[PDB]
């Protein structure tokens, strides 16, 4: 019963979650960490389990 | 005479909307897939291209 | 001498701490790399 947070409407900083070495693992595919401080997007959905 | 005019304005704007192909890429325009991939990721994109 | 995690980040065209602070390979890197547990001779 994974859930589904959407974010929108914000301006979100994403160099904490990539400078941070709380996280275990951080991979991607489709765009490159580094420049996601530089993007914009219509809507990011956090799917968490 | 105006076949002439015709076929190579077909011509051209075949080879126009070939532009809007991606060809595998994960974008047609150039400039997004250079400004949301590293270097050693957006070669490959761009090969295609 | 790596210790700890990330010890796979020695590689070219990785990304992490180790990577981008401490060690980063060239794209067109041309060689062999070399690793094994040493913590009968390495074990602040």
């Amino acid at each position: 019963a994974w859930n589904r947070k959407r974010i929108s409407n914000c301006v979100a900083d994403y160099s904490v979650l990539y400078n941070s070495a709380s996280f275990s693992t951080f991979k991607c595919y489709g765009v490159s960490p580094t420049k996601l401080n530089d993007l914009c997007f219509t809507n990011v959905y956090a799917d968490s389990f | 005479l105006q076949d002439v005019v015709n076929q190579n304005a077909q011509a051209l704007n075949t080879l126009v909307k070939q532009l809007s192909s991606n060809f595998g890429a994960i974008s047609s325009v150039l400039n997004d897939i250079l400004s949301r991939l590293d270097p050693p990721e957006a070669e490959v994109q761009i090969d295609r291209l | 001498v790596i210790r700890g995690d990330e010890v796979r980040q020695i590689a070219p065209g990785q990304t992490g701490k180790i990577a981008d602070y401490n060690y980063k390979l060239p794209d067109d890197f041309t060689g062999c790399v070399i690793a094994w547990n040493s913590n009968n001779l390495d074990s602040y």
